């Protein structure tokens, strides 16, 4: 399906950014 | 069909009674670390931290020296060297501002834009990557690490009216802009050309060389329709390959550049066909500038109407029509929703209005 391809496109693109996210320390506001 | 479902549990109206344009929860903070959200309306942007039992925390209130600015846009970075965290802010004047949201401090300015910026947007990968749209019918990308105007995406084949709205993609090769001229264009940052003039503006070091940087003028876009919507366009994100954008039409389109098999990436800049994949139908928001939201994981799309209405829907569910949550209605929420943010984790989302007020709703 066009959905779902797109769905996992999304899933393991979104995923890189969050262990990029997880391996950052910014300090809070 | 879906299953969210959400509770208002606070609510609160800035002393301005200023129009509130702008809100962005800052999704660079840690798991764990409270959550914080920006506003931004009138001469004002201001600070708060979200606490248990829908309390909502002052934490700063900047107002600009200059009484007759108008803040259209707010975004969040982060200080690559430091980890400090930064405010990105512009409106009416033109002017970038970046601020320190700790102290409130102005740290720095960018002049260029011709007119007023609509939005701005931070590169997903490289924090320093700052993105402007303007009514002076251009995008601009600037280096906020070396004070650089790394490119301006306009001229012979750019917008040809204000641009409205832009977007990246999820791993920051494109963008994708829209706006009066009822156009939305790609415009790829993962060219040879491109990524040379990003490095480049890396390399530039005032204090070993006396030449001013030299942007890109990039004057031809990697895409171009205007058949998608018949009026003007006033916000696109991206959705993985395809796209989201939306008119006065009282939908938001998903639709894709080329024919409906064709790869994003293998599209010629000529390509003069779209493929409409569906539509996110609402009501009573057929007037300019509102704005629709996802969430981190792109599973949720909200977008406010004009009469205090916060439409909700699943992007998990295929078919538009049945991935419809409950519309979010309070009976004291009765102005425009300009926009919306979700917190990362989902968990919140806070809408602002054209009467100052600001709305939170907690995901049950
Ligand atoms: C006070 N009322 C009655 C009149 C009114 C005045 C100004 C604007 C306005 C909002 N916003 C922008 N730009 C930022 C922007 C672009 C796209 C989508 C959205 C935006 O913010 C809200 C959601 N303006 C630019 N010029 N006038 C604007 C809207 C209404
Ligand atoms: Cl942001
Ligand atoms: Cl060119």
């Amino acid at each position: 399906s066009m959905f779902s391809s797109n769905r996992q496109k999304i899933l393991e693109r979104t995923e890189i950014l969050n262990q990029e996210w997880k391996q950052r320390r910014i300090q809070p506001v | 069909k879906c299953k969210y479902s959400f509770k208002c549990v606070n609510s609160l109206k800035e002393d301005h009674n200023q129009p509130l344009f702008g809100v962005q929860f800052n999704w660079h903070s840690k798991e764990g670390d409270p959550l914080v959200f920006a506003t931004v309306g009138s001469n004002r942007v201001t600070l708060y931290e979200c606490h248990s039992q829908g309390e909502i925390r002052l934490l700063q209130s900047y107002v600009d020296a200059d009484a007759d600015e108008n803040f259209y846009t707010c975004a969040w970075t982060y200080d690559s060297n430091t980890s400090h965290p930064l405010l990105a802010v512009a409106g009416s004047r033109g002017i970038i501002r970046i601020i320190n949201p700790i102290t409130m401090q102005c740290i720095k300015h960018y002049v260029g834009h011709g007119n007023a910026i609509n939005e701005l947007k931070f590169h997903p990968r490289d924090p320093n990557l700052l993105l402007s749209v303007s009514k002076d019918h251009a995008l601009r990308l600037w280096n906020i690490q070396t004070d650089t105007l790394v490119a301006i995406f306009g001229g012979v084949e750019g917008h040809r009216d204000e641009v409205l709205s832009a977007d990246y993609d999820l791993l920051g090769e494109k963008i994708m802009s829209c706006g009066m001229d009822h156009s939305l264009k790609l415009w790829r940052i993962n060219s040879k050309r491109m990524m040379n003039a990003i490095k480049e503006s890396y390399d530039y070091n005032p204090n070993k060389t006396n030449r001013p940087f030299i942007s890109q003028k990039i004057h031809f876009p990697d895409f171009s329709t205007r058949d998608i919507h018949r009026n003007y366009v006033d916000c696109v994100r991206w959705l993985g390959d395809l796209i989201l954008s939306k008119s006065c039409e009282n939908a938001i389109v998903c639709w894709k550049p080329g024919k409906m098999e064709d790869d994003i990436d293998k599209i010629k800049p000529s390509e003069s066909n779209v493929t409409i994949l569906g539509r996110f139908d609402y009501s009573q928001c057929d007037i300019w500038y509102m704005r629709f939201s996802m969430d981190f994981w792109q599973k949720m799309l909200a977008l406010g109407n004009q009469v205090g209405k916060l439409y909700v829907w699943d992007l998990e569910v295929e078919d538009p029509h049945k991935a419809k949550c409950t519309t979010l209605t309070h009976h004291k929420c009765g102005a425009a929703i300009r926009q919306t943010s979700f917190s990362r984790d989902s968990s919140i989302l806070i809408a602002v209005c054209d009467d100052a007020s600001i709305w939170r709703w907690d995901r049950l």
